[PDB]
């Protein structure tokens, strides 16, 4: 366990560091891609005659999955085959999710690393942090005044995406 | 006996695909009948398992009188198709036609 | 129903998930030496 | 490559979403959530059965182990795609032959 | 009725629980 | 196995003979079986007396009676110490 | 067609005589599905006479059996020479048990 | 490999047999490499708080789950009509019509309809919204969390009890008896005074305003003044509409007796003042042992002092103190027994007096809660008596016991174990007689000289508690009685109105019936009893294996030696009295769910007429009331029965499975995966896969328990599916 990297590692957080920064770029762009309408049939009901049960959700009216919904969860699908895909066959220089027994660990970057600009570890750890304080602020703030979150991420960019 | 363990391991191998593939369609059918989707099950209005072979054979034994036992003048058994023999009003041999439960029992 | 897309989210989770990582890691705890 | 490339016809012939326009789209899914399950058995298979030895060359090290799983998952996912690929612009394979008829 | 945030209260709540309970029982287990 | 925990104070009162010894009165244990026995037939009296007048139970019964009808299952306590003094030379 | 076949009659004991159903024919008793009324009919037995006859015939048959039973054993006993010869008691049996009964019963 | 830590023979075997018998081994502490005694107690102290965490867990998920998906607020509001809803179903593998036949109870999803009666519960003691249900649901969850933190807590270091703490009888008797028993009851009559009856009332009251709505108009002013009889005064009224002020009084303690006439359950004042009284006499109760300022009784010279003078009971309880303190499968028979009976007079004494409204209507939860408690008392009483057993094996010290009433019942057990066989075999033989000759003479047409006893002796009982059907004119069915006479003025207009109205199932008519599934009850009974005690007793040897307590409590043999000794163990015997267990919690559901049927349809002379010969009981309840479960699907369709449809299946498939473990045995299956184990050794594309543990057959023991455990789960599914689909299919 923590000795392959995972658990409270530099490993795990380096890797959910750039999982959050990627969340972030797409809460940003879910934004932008529903305030323009740029989601095909995005309030269409799917029905459960052409994709079974699994579209069933049970609401008040419709009881079926939005067209929307479904387009954002086949988005996630897309990278998550290419997340499996990296953890069981990574690429030959790429970083590995899970490290072998004898790894060497990574030395903790402590408050903050040395200030390395550009594509360096320490910057992707310092924008990695950053990410998923912001995940973490951008629930709490859509959480505690009921603004849903691509509305909390327009007002907190200014309007700028829709 | 010197090749007892190939014969009883290829024979346990067999029981648990008959097992399966026999039985484990009777629990598909209960599940499917169960969760109201009787277009999934296996019938003879569902996806179908006709017994083809054993159909065939009755076919072949209907055929046969004139054809393939030229002297005899009628079929060994109604089972295997032909008229309605029936005595006092009560039948005594019709045929016995075999479709997708036939298949089922004959393989359990 | 108030949450309606906490049953579709949940239970293919709790179903299929948690004991798929649940009997994996109980085959890697029971197996190794 | 090959047990992938099969995996995707029983799926889609006889599975739940057969009778509808997605059938050959949730028969690759469902043969994509077989091949990861399969990718888990084999990599836990992996992690109880060897010891980490520097040998890789064989099947039957921890390594050569690692590199097999790695091969079948992408030769799954390429298999099942290429079924998909040819099931979806052929209709003699949409119907089994019955397009003929 | 109730709402969402009192199911996610709930949910909160239960995870702490959680947290509980995966101590207790790393406890147990010496 | 470990030591088995007693208040303080607890002796052995395992007995074979006639009558146990004064110790199981506790702390009745200085009381002599005359005194005992008619505070048990003052107690069987009382206790009937009492039960009988609250046998017809209304919704408002005397406390008073209550009270004193406990002392009638008293009372079997009572007579069972005064034998168990007077076979103790009591 | 209207006859229920019935060969066992009970005696009247503790109610137990409500087992003599109603078969038919004029007839009270348990209802028999053994088939041997229909083999009588196909054997050409017309009668209760011959049927009487039939029982002496297999009580006789009995007898013998249990005779050749206690001679075969207690007065002559065959020696495993004799029980030895498979081809023998095969052409025997295939020939004369089946082969002739066959042709009798064809008779 | 090192699964189980606990034990390293286990961790050192080879083959498949390590995991199995890790896993049945694991919370058998006693049993472990190197435990003490003060570490076992402190781990046993640890898994109680986390059992009461899952309690706590499972009660709070009951109530969010109602409070999110439920109909609880619609089902106040009309308690007869409206069906209340568990959870919600959300099953991927569901067809369309399987969403429209589960979709009932006023909603828009697919619902399960509760049978647990928790809605009749909550909404008897108060509960009226969805709002209090959640933060009820939540505050479970907080204090399963504090007592989750309280078994972490208290296995710390310098919070770890030493075992002079644990072994402290006084002390915590004195507390479990005065706060866990009587605070917990005079609370609940708080809270029964102060929530539940104002909101029977019509009258809200919650934690925004209980410190200023007063329970009585009068205050604590006539509790503090010694005027009681004024909380009696001005009762609710028999036109009292629940849960509405129409026809309330204001009275908090009453001793009315009988039943409210709307809601066919006991008055809630009765229900306050009874477990106020039970609190008081508790709390008295709990001032009894001398725990630390000299006053109260020492157990050990209680115990020590009761020795009969005559000699009868030999030493009498001398040496008791230290057997129970000492042994914990001692303490754990006794607490086993004791809740075992009391489940099963929880299960007697609710369904023929209820306390919670409306639930005497509701059919289908009566049936299901008497089956699940009397379920839960089979259970109890065969752990009762087999912890015993083990005491008898691992903690019985004859030297410490001498002359002890212990070693007397280990004295004259074969005395004891040829009673119980001769008054089994005496119950067996003429029972099963009676029934045989009912059967044979009905069938032969003749069912008046069917030998028809009446149960004489339980009327009488029945008559001296009011019941005036049968006119034995004694005691409280006698206007002239003295009993009669002084209960006149409290309870007897309300008992007499309800024992002697047909509406209810207090102390119902019983017949010849009645009287022969009683003996087949007690033939049942001490049955039962004597495999356990046979079990208990002979633990320790016999004549076949006189140093039985060497091999432990559980072994699958001595051997084909001295004439066989298969299941001579007292496991075994535990494994024995499973099925007898089995066998008459069987026998007293169909009894109650017959009689219960019969009554409810108002056909009770269809159970006094078929209920004296077996052929009854087949055609009658099991055959008749069979036909709305299998029709739960058919060819024609489906409907929201089909689950318990298909669960009755689910039940017989499984009950048959267990058959395979145990009546085929060992070495067969040894051999058979002997031959597996070569056909994959020489399959080529399957030998590169090697298995790490050897695969053998299951061992003795453990297939015993398995085809128990495959029997035990079919039995309990197969009953259950048939009672709540029958009841449900007749009636709702
Ligand atoms: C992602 C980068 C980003 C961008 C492009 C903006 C851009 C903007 N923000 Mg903003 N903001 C950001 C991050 C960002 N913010 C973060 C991380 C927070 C903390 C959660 C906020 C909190 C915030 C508040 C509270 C407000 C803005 C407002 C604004 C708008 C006018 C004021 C201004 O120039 O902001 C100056 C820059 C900052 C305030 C932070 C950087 C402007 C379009 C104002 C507005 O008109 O919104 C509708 C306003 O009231 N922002
Ligand atoms: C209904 C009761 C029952 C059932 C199901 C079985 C099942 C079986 N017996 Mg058995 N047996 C029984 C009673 C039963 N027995 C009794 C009472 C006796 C007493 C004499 C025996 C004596 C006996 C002997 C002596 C032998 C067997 C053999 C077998 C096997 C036959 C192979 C087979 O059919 O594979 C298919 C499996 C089944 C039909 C079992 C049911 C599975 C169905 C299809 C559903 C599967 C669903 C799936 C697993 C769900 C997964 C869910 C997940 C959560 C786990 C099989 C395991 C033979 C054997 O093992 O060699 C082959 C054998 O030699 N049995
Ligand atoms: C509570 C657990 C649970 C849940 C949530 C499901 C859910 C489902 N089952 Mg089911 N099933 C279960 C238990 C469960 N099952 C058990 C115990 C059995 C044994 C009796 C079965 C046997 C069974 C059969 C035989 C079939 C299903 C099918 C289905 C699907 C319904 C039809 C549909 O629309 O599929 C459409 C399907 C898709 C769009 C494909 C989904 C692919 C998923 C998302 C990939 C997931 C990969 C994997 C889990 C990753 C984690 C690995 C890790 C755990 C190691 C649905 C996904 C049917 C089906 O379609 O299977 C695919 C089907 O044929 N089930
Ligand atoms: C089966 C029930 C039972 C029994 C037999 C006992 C028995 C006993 N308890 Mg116990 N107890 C019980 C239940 C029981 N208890 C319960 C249920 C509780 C708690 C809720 C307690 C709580 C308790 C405490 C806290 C204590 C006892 C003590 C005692 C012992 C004191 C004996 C005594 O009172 O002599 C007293 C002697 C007399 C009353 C004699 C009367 C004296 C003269 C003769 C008076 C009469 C004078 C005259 C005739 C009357 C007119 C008077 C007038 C002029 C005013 C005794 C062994 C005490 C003890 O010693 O512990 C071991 C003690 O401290 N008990
Ligand atoms: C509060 C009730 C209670 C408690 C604390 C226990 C506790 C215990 N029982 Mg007991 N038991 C109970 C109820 C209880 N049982 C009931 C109701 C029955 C009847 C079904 C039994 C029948 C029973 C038997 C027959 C045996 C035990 C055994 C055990 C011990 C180990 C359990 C084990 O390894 O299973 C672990 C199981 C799991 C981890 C699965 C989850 C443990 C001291 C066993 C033992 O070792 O005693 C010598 C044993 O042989 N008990
Ligand atoms: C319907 C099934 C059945 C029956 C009738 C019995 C009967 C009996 N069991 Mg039993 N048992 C069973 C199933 C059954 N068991 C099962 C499934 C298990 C789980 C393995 C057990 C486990 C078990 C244990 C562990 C014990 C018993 C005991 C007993 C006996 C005492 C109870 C009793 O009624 O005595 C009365 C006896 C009977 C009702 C038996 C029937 C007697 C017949 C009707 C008399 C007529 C005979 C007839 C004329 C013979 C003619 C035959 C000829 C024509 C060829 C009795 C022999 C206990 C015992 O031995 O107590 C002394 C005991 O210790 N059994
Ligand atoms: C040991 C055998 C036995 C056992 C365990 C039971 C058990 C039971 N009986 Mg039953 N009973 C028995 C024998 C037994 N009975 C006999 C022999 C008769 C006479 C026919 C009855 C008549 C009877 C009636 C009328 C009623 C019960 C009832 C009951 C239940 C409540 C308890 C009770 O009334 O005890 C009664 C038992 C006894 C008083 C004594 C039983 C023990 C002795 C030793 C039996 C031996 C009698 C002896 C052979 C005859 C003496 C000779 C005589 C011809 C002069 C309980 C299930 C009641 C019921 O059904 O409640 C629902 C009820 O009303 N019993
Ligand atoms: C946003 C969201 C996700 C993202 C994400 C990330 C991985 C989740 C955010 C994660 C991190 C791990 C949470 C940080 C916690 C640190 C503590 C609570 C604060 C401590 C001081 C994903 C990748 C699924 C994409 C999704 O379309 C958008
Ligand atoms: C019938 C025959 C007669 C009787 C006897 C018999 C022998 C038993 C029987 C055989 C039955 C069986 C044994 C017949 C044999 C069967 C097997 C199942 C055939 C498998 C073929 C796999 C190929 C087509 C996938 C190839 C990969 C393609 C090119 C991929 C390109 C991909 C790569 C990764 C790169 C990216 C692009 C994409 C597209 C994603
Ligand atoms: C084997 C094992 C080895 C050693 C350890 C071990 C656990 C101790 C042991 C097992 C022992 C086993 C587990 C024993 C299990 C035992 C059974 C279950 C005990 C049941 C007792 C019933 C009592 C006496 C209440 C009776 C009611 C009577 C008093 C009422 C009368 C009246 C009431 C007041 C009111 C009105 C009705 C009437 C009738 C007028
Ligand atoms: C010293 C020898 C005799 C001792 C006797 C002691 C008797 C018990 C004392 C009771 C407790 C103290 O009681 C004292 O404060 C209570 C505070 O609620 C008052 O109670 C008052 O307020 C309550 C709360 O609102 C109301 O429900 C009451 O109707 C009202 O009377 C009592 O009227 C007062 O007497």
């Amino acid at each position: 366990f923590g000795g392959r990297g995972l658990g409270v590692t530099v490993n795990a957080e380096r890797w959910n560091g750039r999982h959050a920064m990627f969340g972030i770029f797409a809460m940003v762009m879910t934004s932008y891609m529903k305030g323009h309408g740029l989601i095909p049939d995005a309030d269409k009901i799917l029905d459960v005659a052409q994709w079974g049960s699994l579209a069933s959700v049970w609401d008040g009216a419709g009881n079926g999955i939005s067209n929307e919904r479904a387009i954002i969860l086949i988005a996630h699908v897309h990278v998550l085959v290419v997340s499996v895909i990296a953890a069981v066959a990574p690429f030959g220089f790429q970083d590995t999710l899970v490290k072998e027994k004898g790894y060497t660990p990574e030395a903790p970057a402590g408050l903050i690393p040395p200030f390395k600009t550009g594509l360096t570890p320490e910057a992707e750890l310092i924008n990695g942090r950053l990410a998923m304080l912001g995940i973490i602020s951008i629930v709490t703030a859509s959480v505690f005044t009921g603004t849903p979150v691509v509305d909390t991420i327009n007002l907190g960019m200014g309007k700028i995406l829709y | 006996i010197r090749h007892r363990d190939a014969i009883i391991s290829h024979l346990n191998w067999i029981c648990i695909f008959l097992g399966f593939h026999s039985f484990g369609l009777y629990i598909h059918n209960d599940t499917m009948r169960a969760l109201g989707r009787t277009q999934d099950m296996f019938s003879d209005t569902a996806i179908q398992l006709k017994p083809v072979f054993a159909q065939w054979v009755q076919s072949i034994h209907t055929l046969a009188p004139g054809n393939t036992t030229p002297n005899a003048l009628a079929t060994a058994s109604y089972a295997f198709g032909g008229d309605v023999v029936a005595v006092g009003n009560k039948v005594a041999m019709m045929p016995i036609s075999l479709g997708t439960a036939d298949f089922m029992v004959h393989h359990i | 129903m108030t949450a309606a897309y906490l049953p579709s989210i949940l239970v293919p989770i709790i179903g299929l998930i948690f004991p798929g990582l649940v009997m994996a890691f109980a085959f890697i705890y029971i197996e190794q030496d | 490559l090959t047990h992938g490339y099969f995996l995707v016809g029983p799926f889609y012939k006889l599975g739940p979403l057969r009778n509808s326009d997605v059938a050959l789209l949730s028969g690759f899914f469902s043969a994509l959530g077989l091949i990861i399950i399969l990718v888990a058995c084999l990599t836990i298979y992996g992690v109880v059965s060897f010891e980490e030895t520097e040998a890789k060359d064989q099947l039957q090290t921890a390594k050569g182990w690692r590199q097999f799983t790695s091969g079948w998952l992408v030769g799954s996912v390429g298999g099942a795609s290429f079924a998909y690929i040819l099931i979806s612009n052929i209709p003699f394979l949409q119907t089994a032959g019955m397009s003929m008829l | 009725m109730i709402s969402d945030t009192q199911i996610f209260i709930a949910l909160i709540l239960a995870l702490v629980s959680l947290v509980l309970a995966i101590r207790l029982g790393r406890a147990l287990y010496q | 196995y470990s030591p088995v925990p007693s208040p303080e104070g607890t002796k052995e009162v395992y007995w074979e003979t006639k009558a146990p010894s004064s110790d199981v009165l506790g702390i009745g244990a200085g009381v002599s079986s005359g005194n005992f026995a008619a505070s048990s037939v003052v107690a069987l009296m009382i206790g009937g007396f009492c039960t009988g007048q609250v046998i017809p139970l209304t919704s408002d019964p005397n406390p008073l009676f209550l009270i004193g009808s406990f002392l009638l299952p008293y009372s079997w306590a009572l007579h069972v110490a005064a034998w168990i003094q007077k076979n103790n030379g009591k | 067609t209207a006859v229920k076949p019935s060969a066992q009659v009970v005696w009247p004991i503790v109610g137990q005589e409500i087992l003599n159903g109603d078969v038919g024919g004029g007839f009270q008793g348990v209802q028999v599905t053994s088939g041997f009324f229909q083999i009588w009919r196909a054997s050409g037995i017309t009668s209760e006479v011959e049927l009487y006859w039939c029982a002496l015939a297999g009580l006789l048959m009995s007898g013998l059996m249990i005779f050749a039973g206690w001679f075969h054993y207690h007065k002559a006993a065959p020696k495993l020479e004799w029980f030895q010869n498979a081809e023998s008691m095969l052409n025997h049996h295939l020939s004369g048990l089946l082969g002739l009964g066959c042709l009798s019963w064809a008779g | 490999t090192k699964f189980p830590k606990f034990s390293q023979a286990l961790a050192q075997d080879p083959a498949t047999r390590r995991i199995w018998y890790g896993l049945a081994t694991a919370h058998d502490l006693e049993s472990h490499d190197g435990m003490t005694e003060e570490n076992l107690y402190q781990k046993i102290f640890a898994s109680h708080f986390g059992h009461l965490a899952v309690i706590f867990l499972w009660t709070s998920g009951n109530l969010f789950h109602l409070a999110w998906q439920g109909n609880f607020e619609q089902w106040v509001l009309n308690p007869l009509k409206v069906k209340p809803i568990a959870h919600a179903i959300w099953d991927p593998h569901f067809g369309q019509p399987a969403v429209k036949a589960f979709t009932k109870g006023g909603v828009s999803y697919p619902v399960n309809i509760a049978t647990s009666g928790v809605y009749h519960w909550w909404y008897t003691i108060g509960m009226r919204s969805n709002t209090d249900l959640y933060a009820g649901s939540l505050f479970l969850l907080f204090l399963a969390g504090v007592f989750l933190f309280a078994g972490w807590l208290h296995l710390q270091p310098k919070f770890r009890p030493g075992l002079s703490w644990f072994k402290n009888n006084e002390s915590r008797l004195n507390h479990h008896l005065s706060g866990l028993f009587g605070f917990s009851s005079l609370a609940w009559s708080a809270h029964l005074i102060h929530v539940a009856i104002p909101e029977a009332r019509g009258q809200h009251v919650g934690w925004d305003n209980f410190t200023k709505v007063a329970p009585h108009p009068a205050g604590l002013q006539p509790f503090f003044s010694g005027n009681w009889g004024v909380y009696a005064a001005a009762p609710d009224t028999t036109n009292h509409i629940f849960g509405t002020s129409e026809g309330a009084g204001t009275a908090i303690l009453t001793f009315l007796g009988g039943f409210h006439p709307q809601t066919q359950a006991l008055w809630l004042t009765d229900i306050a003042h009874h477990h106020l009284a039970i609190g008081v006499v508790f709390i008295f109760a709990g001032h009894m042992y001398r725990t630390n300022w000299g006053i109260g009784h020492s157990l050990k010279e209680i115990l020590d002092a009761h020795r009969p003078p005559g000699g009868r009971l030999g030493a009498g309880h001398k040496g008791i103190f230290e057997t129970l303190t000492n042994s914990l499968h001692f303490q754990l028979g006794l607490a086993l027994a004791s809740l075992g009976v009391i489940t099963s007079l929880v299960a007697q004494h609710m369904y023929a007096l209820p306390s919670y409204a409306f639930i005497a209507k509701d059919y289908v939860t009566q049936s299901a809660l008497y089956t699940h408690h009397q379920y839960i008392a089979g259970f109890l009483m065969v752990g009762a008596f087999a912890h015993g057993a083990i005491f008898f094996v691992r903690d019985y010290d004859p030297e410490q016991n001498k002359n002890n009433v212990l070693a007397r019942i280990l004295d004259h057990k074969e005395a004891i174990i040829s009673h119980l066989s001769w008054v089994s075999l005496f119950l067996g033989f003429h029972t099963l007689g009676i029934y045989v000759h009912n059967d044979v003479v009905v069938a032969f047409g003749t069912p008046e000289k069917q030998i028809l006893v009446e149960p004489v002796f339980a009327q009488w009982i029945q008559a001296s508690s009011g019941k005036a059907l049968y006119g034995f004119d004694v005691f409280l069915s006698s206007s002239n009685s003295v009993a009669t006479n002084a209960s006149s003025n409290i309870w007897l207009p309300g008992w007499l109105e309800a024992i002697n109205s047909g509406k209810n199932s207090l102390f119902l008519p019983i017949g010849p019936g009645d009287f022969l599934i009683h003996h087949a009850i007690a033939l049942a009974l001490h049955t039962t009893t004597l495999i356990l005690v046979k079990g208990a007793l002979d633990a320790r040897g016999s004549k076949l294996m006189p140093d039985k307590k060497d091999f432990g409590y559980s072994f699958p043999c001595d051997g084909p030696g001295r004439g066989g000794t298969c299941d001579i163990s007292a496991w075994d015997a535990f494994y024995l009295s499973m099925f007898w267990m089995l066998n008459t919690i069987g026998w007293v559901t169909f009894y109650w769910h017959w009689k219960h049927v019969t009554i409810w349809q108002g056909n009770a002379g269809q159970f006094n007429e078929s209920s004296t010969y077996i052929m009854g009981w087949l055609r009658d309840y099991l055959w008749l009331n069979s036909s709305p479960l299998i029709n739960g699907y058919n060819p024609f369709g489906m409907n929201s029965l089909s689950v318990w449809s298909w669960m009755f299946l689910f039940g017989h498939l499984i009950w048959a499975t267990g058959f395979m473990f145990l009546i085929s045995w060992r070495g067969y299956w040894q051999e058979l995966i002997e031959t597996l184990v070569w056909a994959h050794e020489r399959t080529p594309l399957a030998n590169l896969v090697r298995w790490k543990d050897k695969p053998v057959a299951l061992s003795i023991v453990q297939a015993r328990l398995v085809g128990l455990i495959h029997f035990t789960a079919g039995y309990i599914f197969t009953y259950a599916a048939f009672v709540i689909a029958s009841t449900t299919g007749k009636f709702g």
